[PDB]
């Protein structure tokens, strides 16, 4: 069951095509997963406090017994059959508008590198808006994009037995053989290896994103994907294997894959909260045309002290704010 | 037999066009056999090793098999050695243009040298020292004799060679391919325009591909991803599709391809067993003709048109029991491996996506997890219910 | 011309300045023709062996191999002897200093030294056991000769000697390019302004680059995984590109390059046969130029600027059935590895975007899948019906 | 205060202090230059040999080709010997001991002794059997004498021995390094306070290291793949940062670093020829210096501080041709590689962003993609409009 | 603590039999390592009771225990022979040495005299001096095989192996059988004495309780941390930690006036007096530089990536202290946090400090993406003191 929220919007059981408890308890082992990592999650002036606030129904979203109310947290969820987003109700209209509004605030604010031609693909797909099949999406594509410029080989240093003479014969461990050992030849090797710990990252995540996918367009995306990191051995994403990819000349075009794949990958699903959302906002907005979210900077839209107005839906909205920079400067 | 000779004309026109082509198409397509029936048809030779040679990529296969690489050998006397041992590749390029001077009638060919040097490169026992000496002397002046050798008579080497690299895509191709990558074009061979002598690693020798040397790859692209070849590699090679053809699978194409081989007391016994197969199937002489076309193209909208299911599975099927095997260990298993145990993408190409718990190939289990995960199982079908169950696809 | 004259002057202007250049490019854009012909050019040889060599990278080349290493050889009276060999750009800067060596006019030089240290490098056989200790001998002679010359000697060694490496980026650079990184600089060669002699690990021998060698590497862009991203690296190459040419398409100058290999009646055959080819093409001259240009920016649009199509896939037909063969062999496969089941953008590089039906490349298939997924079959055209769906794709 | 007075000072202070000194920075900033002009200038001695070794590191040096290792060591065809033989370093560490034990007054030192295994460190020609054990049995003197010998006579060892190490980081120098990591540093050598004699693991013979041989290590810092991670390693070298100064590229800073080494008539030329240069330039002493630091300043924002372009690039630079070679051929091939598919940040770069077309480096391609994908062209610039757009960046 | 850093290391060998001195590099691992072994065997030279040796990834378990290599000696055949390596080596001259001042009258002392100048022989052995090794080798293990374990339990001379830089080899693949071995009970005379036959010789190998291993681990490359848990159980891990009180003025005086002479000593007492009073008259500036820098390295990374006091022990003069601020300081610093400038910035103290007297002037050019960059800025004399009291204060 797909919930297509915003923040403060409250649809309840009877309203969605579903079923009256499996709605329920998916989420709720997700707002306890969800205050469980309640600690990394970065708030400014949130006011949660939530060391026991999201105990009690209080995650990113409230479970009611008739209803179910949303936070400020906004984000995709994926748990138990019951796929739940949480919009920003600045962009909520009066049905791929909004979703795109929200991935070009954490394009432009949360400092990822996401094409507005990719953006653009999937308008007219005719598809389901979904933030997570987006999200898919954005990381089988860039990965895809990268796999076809070229596959990911690194070279690692190999001691090994061999019998044809391949790279630098190793002296000492060749002249130290009994002359009973003398059929194979001590080499090290610099080989391009295609089985690197960044491959099984991408190998791993590309197996993860079929597991959830309903997309036929990500699905054909991905599963081109697991052909191509077909002799990949398959490993369990730990945080431990995220960080040892460090991006040097080798692989920093597999940068913007890596940080989609981290976003995604580490009950699962990405959430930020929307107070904070738009304080790294506005810093990276200030910045190049010369904070409370609630109605009443702020943020100003069609359906919602300086107005922050909203052509991002679909540049030209920091140019009316030279009217009010001409006052503030 | 007039779609056998024009996919023969497609390899032979197009072997004098580029000097190498690649027959790439989804696994049971005829790929294999195309390359070695064109082979045996072009090289009148039933076995490989004189005039072509088969060869098969592997993940471990390396250019050190194929062009030449340091290699243990023993003496006569059974003490091991180092020598360059020369791959398969470099054995049947210097074959070919070997035997190719052969036939050349110049006054500069010493013909003595060059006899003696086929001798050693169509021995098949690993030679001798005291003749991979003379091996490496006669190599040394054919190089010798070849640079000082003009293109009016070098791009006329007249018996052609040929080389099968089946699965060529199961290996890495580019290392494998060492010098390859610039010898293989036909500019760049003996006697072409812009004629490449390499100079190879190893041995320190000259190496060029002489014109009279093919190679035909065959390339399943199921089991590995086309879209990760070199472009540059792919340049030296025209690509012929060869794709799955239902057309085969019809009642006469079916007594039209087993009758080639045995004899006429087998072949209406085979007829009357033919004719028994296709009467269960509803008295449809395009039955596996239809059912091959409608999963492809059912497999091509949700997958791609390389993984389609090939012909030649259903090509030996005579009874029900040998289509009740084909399909559930030739192309169920084959299913469930191309779109990764998706049930519900599988029971679409199947037709039976909104179908479970009957006469089906998948069923679901009754139990559910309890993260809401729901199981399919393989379910077995035998009699009426898999040839109900196979036109459920068809209709 | 740009490429009569101007691309062959680029490489000699740049060599000289640089010491060693590497043209880039797409796949198919000349770069190893013109590194061929600008060598074959400048030394007045066709074949190497002699003042060039020709050399393919890939990934079984080593350090071991280029420059020098501990490679086994076997002897009579011993079994297994591993000896420092010098590789093959050893053995060429060894070459191209001793030949330089020759026409010097220093009574230092001791001449029956350095031509008895020619015949030793020169030498095709390998070293014998009591001729590599005088190979040895004399390579310390040298280098100890070369310490003390003077480097207005030292940098005007006459006869220029080349190293095409085909592929150089196929290889492990920095790891082939060993001490070289450092000796390859221009002016960190014999005879410059700031002249470096390494030592070598393997022999102990003290080693410098002459000014007398050039390097001419060729490297392939449309691979990514294997571009040529060591900054310091860079720094020693002058880097040309070679740009894919539609304008080598045009009918005038199809003819007049593919006549300068034809004598005197050969091209009367090739001058009517591009007048049919053309006639057939609706008398446009340009048309593939058109085809190339129009196909090349819409590649360059979608995908990198490093996949276009060269020019050399065109550049010998003849006939608009050599046009269908290099279309649906060699073009459109190509394609469909560029845009794998990427429909909507293979139809936009087609100029046929929204054209479902018809006379088209990729016909839809009527079939659409259960999430709405969308399939398109490759339609084989023929005839007019091919001229006039590549009529679309230039206008 | 210039290289060969104020970097040579700060190279010349800090191999006091440390014992080994690493040279970093981006490429072509001069640090296998200066490297060389302060080992040339402190031995006095051109040529690598006895005072002084120039090696570069790769990853084909082990720990056997610098410290020691297993080798064959032939006497005979017949007699194949199996020794350790010391590498480059321990070569040189026991060549700068043992010649800093001639000067020595002290009772104790045997000096037919020493000054006999300083022939046999020097020999050119491999040892013969029976003075390779005397070179054996005098090693195992010498940390016999030395480790009996005080250390206030120990330290000061008068002929200063220098190793270059180019392209320090290009090894895997803890592997190189191994036993090098603790004797390096400079109270851990032979006369220091906390003096350390290792034994060596394949020979078993003590091994230190002198106080008067010193090293000096070359390494770019613009590829972090081969950073030099190991902080433990840091701590043994002093880091100076050599960063590119395009005050060298001023016109009257140009012409005096070129004057430097030239002919009698051969310098009134070169700086007519930076007249007209520099005229063409709009009469901008400081155009290149002006046009480095712009860029560098650029590529320090966008990519980082370590890929600046170094002024080796621009420091050959006699015209306006020159020029555009450097620009076209080494700079832009590697700004492209840098920003490889990112138009914005190279534009940005040339602070051409916003402008799209005209006399621009990148022109952008008329034609947008089906999802509004865009692309640029590399546009090749000539005359004055080379240098009113290489103005902008300037401006 | 340098009497008390002794006294653990002491009280740590006589209770595991080896240790593992770890910490950031420039600590004093090496320094106290050879410090304590020097005065314990009374020995500035190893060789005799002691040996150095430094481990890396080329070391393997051939040169370390035992292997094979071959031998032609000066006109016969390539004998191949099990070369002993270091720790063999050390292990039967612990143990041989310990039997010769053993006073049990089944141990034969020319036997075991014989068999200790073939340990000690610097030159390589005869192939009948080989022989006659060998067959000491097995007279000394059925002797010690049938020796009382209170005997065995104090041998007499401690020997010492010092392997530097441990962590750089591959301990478990080096250490053979010395992961069962080197355990204080399974060595020899030990409550749980484990004799373990040798592979490539077949010849019997415990390891004697005279021999004590001091290993040296730098913790800032996690790339061969000591993760393995097991072989963690052999030693004791002893950590030193930067000392930033050893870069007070009189600590710094005191370190380097015990290697120099006595009217040498007002060459340096004169110069730290005036290092001192260009500080500010602050004996402490050198401490509370290193302890706010490590402190802030602590918080922004590990522990194990700070500053040792090396860097700053041979300062002498505030030029001096200006080479190891420029050079290896700031290098290592820009090697720790690799473009991260606002890191680097708050390590220094000068977060909010964009231009002036800072080590990071911030460049006028801002990116299209909103990208800052900062070039090094060189300070001279008190405009580079200032900016030291700025990371002090
Ligand atoms: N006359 C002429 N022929 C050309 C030109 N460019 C390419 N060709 C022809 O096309 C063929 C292919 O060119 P080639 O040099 O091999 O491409 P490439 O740059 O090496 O492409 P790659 O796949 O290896 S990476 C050559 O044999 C040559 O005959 C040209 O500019 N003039
Ligand atoms: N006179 C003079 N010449 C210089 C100077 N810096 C560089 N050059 C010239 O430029 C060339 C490049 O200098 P080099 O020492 O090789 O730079 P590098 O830093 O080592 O470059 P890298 O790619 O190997 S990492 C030198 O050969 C030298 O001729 C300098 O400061 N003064
Ligand atoms: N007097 C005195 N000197 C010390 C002390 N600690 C370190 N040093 C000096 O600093 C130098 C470096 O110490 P060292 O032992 O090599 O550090 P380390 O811990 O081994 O550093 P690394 O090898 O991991 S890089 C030594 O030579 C020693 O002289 C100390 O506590 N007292
Ligand atoms: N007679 C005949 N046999 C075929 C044809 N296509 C396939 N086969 C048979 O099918 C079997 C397996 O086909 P194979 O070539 O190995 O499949 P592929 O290599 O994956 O394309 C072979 O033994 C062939 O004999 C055909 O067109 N005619
Ligand atoms: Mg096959
Ligand atoms: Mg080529
Ligand atoms: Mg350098
Ligand atoms: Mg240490």
């Amino acid at each position: 069951t797909t919930i297509t929220l915003y923040e403060h919007d409250e649809k309840r059981y009877r309203d969605i095509a579903g079923d009256k408890k499996a709605i329920q308890d998916a989420l709720i082992k997700l707002n306890k997963q969800f205050k469980k990592d309640f600690k990394k999650l970065d708030r400014s002036e949130d006011n949660s406090d939530t060391e026991d606030t999201i105990d009690e129904s209080k995650g990113v979203v409230e479970v009611y017994a008739n209803k179910i109310k949303a936070r400020h947290y906004v984000g995709f969820a994926a748990v138990d059959n019951v796929f739940l987003q949480i919009l920003p109700k600045v962009f909520k209209p009066k049905t791929w508008e909004p979703i795109l509004a929200f991935i070009r605030m954490l394009d432009m604010a949360y400092g990822l590198k996401i094409k507005d031609h990719d953006l653009a693909y999937l308008q007219g797909r005719n598809l389901r808006p979904n933030l997570y099949e987006v999200f898919i999406y954005l990381f089988a594509k860039s990965l895809w994009s990268e796999v076809q410029r070229g596959y990911h080989r690194e070279y690692v240093e190999v001691h090994r037995e061999e019998k044809f003479l391949r790279g630098k014969l190793l002296m000492s461990r060749q002249i130290r053989k009994l002359p009973h050992q003398l059929n194979t030849f001590s080499v090290e090797v610099h080989e391009l290896i295609e089985d690197n710990l960044l491959n099984r990252i991408f190998y791993a995540s590309v197996r993860e994103a079929l597991r959830r996918t309903t997309w036929g367009l990500n699905r054909k995306l991905l599963g081109e994907l697991m052909l191509a990191f077909d002799g990949i051995t398959p490993i369990h994403l730990r945080t431990e294997h995220f960080e040892r990819v460090h991006f040097t000349r080798l692989n920093e075009r597999f940068r913007r894959p890596f940080e989609l794949a981290k976003l995604l990958f580490m009950v699962s699903g990405f959430f930020v909260d929307m107070n904070k959302l738009f304080e790294r906002f506005i810093e990276r907005v200030l910045v190049r045309n010369l904070a409370k979210y609630r109605e009443l900077p702020s943020s100003s839209t069609y359906n919602q002290a300086y107005n922050m107005d909203y052509v991002k839906t679909g540049f030209k909205a920091d140019k009316n704010f030279r009217r009010s920079l001409n006052n503030i400067i | 037999g007039h779609n056998i000779k024009e996919d023969y004309f497609r390899v032979d026109m197009l072997l004098n066009k580029k000097g190498q082509v690649i027959l790439y198409g989804p696994p049971g397509t005829g790929k294999t056999w195309i390359a070695r029936k064109y082979v045996v048809e072009e090289t009148n030779e039933k076995t490989p090793g004189n005039k072509w040679e088969f060869i098969t990529f592997h993940q471990s296969y390396s250019y050190e098999e194929f062009i030449e690489g340091f290699r243990p050998r023993t003496d006569n006397e059974e003490k091991i050695r180092y020598v360059v041992e020369d791959g398969i590749f470099k054995k049947i390029a210097l074959r070919a243009l070997v035997k190719g001077l052969f036939e050349l009638e110049d006054a500069t060919i010493g013909k003595d040298k060059i006899h003696r040097l086929y001798i050693l490169l169509t021995k098949k026992e690993p030679l001798s020292p005291t003749e991979y000496e003379e091996y490496l002397r006669l190599k040394r002046y054919l190089w010798e004799l070849v640079g000082g050798l003009p293109k009016d008579k070098l791009k006329n080497l007249t018996p052609k060679f040929y080389l099968i690299i089946d699965e060529i895509n199961r290996g890495n191709i580019s290392k494998i391919f060492g010098e390859l990558i610039t010898l293989l074009e036909k500019d760049k061979r003996l006697g072409g325009e812009n004629q490449l002598i390499v100079r190879l690693p190893y041995s320190g020798e000259p190496f060029a591909v002489p014109p009279n040397l093919y190679i035909i790859g065959t390339m399943n692209t199921a089991d590995r991803s086309i879209a990760l070849l070199d472009v540059a590699l792919r340049r030296r090679f025209a690509f012929i599709e060869v794709e799955p053809r239902p057309e085969f699978l019809e009642k006469e194409n079916l007594k039209k391809i087993r009758e080639k081989k045995l004899k006429t007391e087998d072949r209406k016994r085979l007829n009357e067993k033919l004719n028994e197969l296709f009467s269960k199937l509803g008295n449809d002489n395009y039955f596996l003709k239809t059912l091959l076309e409608k999963i492809n193209v059912r497999i091509t909208v949700v997958k791609d048109r390389d993984h389609r299911i090939g012909h030649s599975y259903f090509l030996n099927v005579e009874t029900v029991e040998d289509l009740h095997h084909v399909w559930y260990y030739e192309v169920l298993p084959l299913l469930m491996e191309y779109f990764y145990n998706d049930w519900e993408t599988i029971k679409w190409v199947l037709n039976e996506k909104g179908k479970e718990h009957g006469n089906v190939f998948f069923e679901k289990l009754r139990l559910t997890g309890p993260n809401g995960e729901e199981a399919y199982q393989l379910k077995v079908l035998e009699g009426d219910a898999f040839i109900g169950a196979l036109k459920r696809i068809i209709s």
